[PDB]
């Protein structure tokens, strides 16, 4: 039984430990036996709320409540923000829906990539009123939604047609400078995760440099470093439907971020799906092409792209399937010769 | 002392 070290890299938030979700939804018990619980969700629901309400007043320009009878409902908010062991009472679930349906406070949710706001968010908050009952047990979905900081490694072992694998994502570890590239032993392949849609963010370590900056820089470290030169990249580019979002939606154009793309055109060997947008085609092959330029720039390894959506089980599921091809099938390319 | 992923990719000192 041959076993297959995978490690998950990316900057944070790109999608790392949802795919380890995924795999165990695929492949093992799912979220049933550490796991993303209710009260993840609850916490989740008020950081997003909590987030975007103490956003308001701190924007350039400023933005109001559209509804000054909802000051009240402000104060709560802020006076909670940061209490420990927070109860989730009635009244939370009450202010933080009734602000949610203001339209200033929706208007701050709009401008979120002027600060730091949880993916979650619109997700979390439309569904204040199920999350809030006794009975409530969450979905998948819900678990896969919801941002939890891992602490240490997340990894998960598992079989699929007699081939073991471990996946492990080490966004939640830190480790002595000259003992990191050892987190890279005996592994068959790093997973690259990219947030695609993260384009008009900045990261939360220095709320400066750009995420998707950000994830071109880190990759471009991992992939010209010439003790991991034999190490092949599947590279996740992730986020695809928040993508295609923000594409369709232009707020925030991409050519405002990465001016290049304004001269970007789609390439022939793409393979938009069906209904698919030409601009979101174009956008996201244009992601793509940015890394696949540092990949070709400068070996023994290879980069093997994929448009993701780490949410989507199904998706996933397809992906992986791919990824399994490559991963038993990246030994023949030590065969080849030039 | 210890340092996150980026740190390391960066060469960032550890603050
Ligand atoms: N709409 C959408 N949300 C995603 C996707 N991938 C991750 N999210 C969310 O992005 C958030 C952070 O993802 P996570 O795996 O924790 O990032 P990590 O820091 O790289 O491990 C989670 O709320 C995930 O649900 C995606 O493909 N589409
Ligand atoms: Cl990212």
């Amino acid at each position: 039984r041959a076993t297959h070290r995978l490690l998950l890299l990316g900057a944070g938030e790109s999608g790392k430990s949802t795919i380890v979700k995924q795999m165990r939804i695929l492949h093992v018990n799912g979220f049933n036996g550490k796991a993303t619980k209710v009260q993840d969700i609850k916490n989740n629901l008020k950081e997003a709320i909590e987030t975007i309400v103490a956003a308001m007043s701190n924007l350039v320009p400023p933005v109001e409540l559209a509804n000054p009878e909802n000051q009240f409902r402000v104060d709560y908010i802020l006076s909670v923000m940061n209490v420990p062991d927070f109860d989730f009472p009635p009244e939370f679930y009450e202010h933080a829906k009734a602000l949610w349906e203001d339209e200033g406070v929706r208007a701050c949710y709009e401008r979120s990539n002027e600060y730091q706001l949880i993916d979650c968010a619109q997700y979390f908050l439309d569904k204040i009123d199920v999350i809030k009952q006794a009975d409530y047990v969450p979905s998948d979905q819900d678990l896969l939604r919801c941002r939890v900081l891992t602490s240490g490694i997340f990894e998960t072992k598992f079989q699929v047609d007699k081939v073991n694998f471990h996946m492990f994502d080490v966004g939640g570890q830190r480790d002595e400078r000259r003992k990191w590239i050892q987190c890279f032993n005996d592994v068959t392949a790093i997973i690259f995760v990219v947030a695609s849609s993260s384009y008009n963010m900045v990261i939360r370590e220095d709320n400066q440099t750009n995420r998707l900056q950000e994830a071109l820089n880190l990759f471009k470290s991992i992939w010209n470093n010439r003790w991991l030169r034999t190490i092949s990249v599947i590279l996740f580019l992730n986020k695809q439907d928040l993508l295609a979002e923000k594409v369709l939606a232009g707020k925030s154009k991409i050519e405002d971020y990465f001016p290049e793309f304004a001269r970007y055109t789609t390439p022939e060997d793409a393979t938009p799906e069906p209904g698919e947008d030409p601009r979101v085609t174009r956008a996201k092959y244009f992601i793509r092409d940015e890394f696949l330029r540092i990949s070709t720039a400068s070996g023994r390894h290879y980069c093997y792209p994929h448009f993701t959506c780490a949410v989507d089980t199904e998706n996933i599921r397809r992906v992986f399937n791919d990824c399994r091809d490559i991963i038993q099938r990246m030994h023949l390319r030590q065969y080849e010769l030039l | 002392x210890l340092i996150t992923f980026r740190q390391w990719a960066f060469n960032l000192p550890c603050g």
